[PDB]
């Protein structure tokens, strides 16, 4: 059994759920956009076709967002597994710890480090999302 | 998505001052009184809504013990707020705020926002630190202070909402 690493599964199955609606509607909206490709009164269904690929942009957004948020949750289950492992080591006394000891310890607490780094990598191109979508929305 | 910036904050102070716990319970409601120092040091998101603004909080969690005090520094610089967190129940504490606010103009840059709070103020009985001493001291600074508990959720909402509005104004007024 398990504690509230529940709240990081439950999370992540709803990620794909709605993961799983957004290309569901990102095949719909493709079909019908051959199919007014196909097309091409008119003018109304002109503004109809301007509304899908507004829909299009709109869901790529959803989607690029919806796997970093993927991600993120499975760095996070990595990093609680391999910080509970260097903790294990460490109870150990210096005195007791040979070469593969230390130097696997090392090893662990060197992959964490960079697990947080890449956690916050994530966080700052999450965020140059955010401003090109301020900056080519500014003109809608 | 939902917001419309996010700022980077620190966290710094004595181990066992209570920076976890206090992070713990402002970004979910809770608190454990088990003792599991911070390794290195981690990082929590919590996104508000404050001026009719929702910004995202990157909240950089330090490691309070010197083995780790080398890796804590890296992350001083690009915090744009920082929390000198101190214990009531402990004065040494206390008195290494100025240990760590010499670390603050050695590593962060000079811009920096900075709070300062003594945490474990939800028992007075064995408080060895004056709630005016305190105060005093941030004044000195001129920098805001607060004492906090996250065991009973006082002011920890509250501080981390005015150290985010105050660099919110520092930088949009720039
Ligand atoms: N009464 C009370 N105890 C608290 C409060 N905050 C933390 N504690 C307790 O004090 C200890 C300090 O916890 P912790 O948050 O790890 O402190 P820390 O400053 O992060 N330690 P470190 O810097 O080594 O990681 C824990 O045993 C915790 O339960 C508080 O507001 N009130
Ligand atoms: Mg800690």
């Amino acid at each position: 059994m398990k504690q509230e690493e529940l709240k990081r599964l439950y999370k992540a199955q709803a990620i794909q759920r709605q993961l799983e609606e957004v290309e569901e509607r990102q095949r719909a909206s493709e079909i019908q956009g051959v199919r007014l490709e196909k097309a091409l009164d008119e003018a109304q269904l002109l503004q109809e076709w301007f509304k899908l690929v507004l829909e299009k942009n709109k869901l790529m957004r959803y989607e690029s967002e919806l796997l970093i948020m993927a991600q993120e949750l499975e760095l996070e289950d990595h990093q609680s597994r391999l910080e509970q492992k260097l903790r294990e080591k460490m109870l150990k006394e210096e005195s007791q710890k040979d070469e593969k000891d230390l130097n696997e310890e090392q090893e662990v607490f060197t992959e964490l480090m960079q697990v947080i780094e890449q956690r916050d990598k994530l966080v700052d191109s999450l965020e140059e999302q955010r401003i090109r979508e301020k900056a080519e929305d500014q003109h809608f | 998505k939902t917001y419309d910036y996010l700022f980077k904050l620190l966290l710094i102070g004595d181990s066992g001052v209570g920076k976890t716990c206090v992070l713990f319970r402002f970004s979910e409601d809770a608190f454990n009184s088990t003792f599991i120092s911070t390794i290195g040091i981690d990082f929590k998101i919590r996104t508000i809504e404050l001026d009719g603004k929702r910004i995202k909080l990157q909240i950089w969690d330090t490691a309070g013990q010197e083995r780790f005090r080398t890796i804590t520094t890296a992350y001083y610089r690009g915090a744009m707020g920082i929390m000198l967190v101190y214990d009531i129940t402990n004065e040494k504490s206390f008195d290494n705020i100025r240990n760590w606010i010499r670390n603050i103009e050695e590593h962060a840059s000079a811009d920096v926002e900075k709070m300062i709070l003594g945490n474990k103020c939800d028992v007075n009985d064995k408080r060895q630190v004056s709630k005016e001493r305190g105060e005093k001291l941030a004044l000195d600074y001129g920098i805001k202070f607060m004492e906090t508990s996250a065991k009973a959720n006082i002011n920890v909402e509250n501080a981390f909402f005015t150290l985010a509005r105050d660099i919110k104004a520092k930088m949009d007024k720039k």
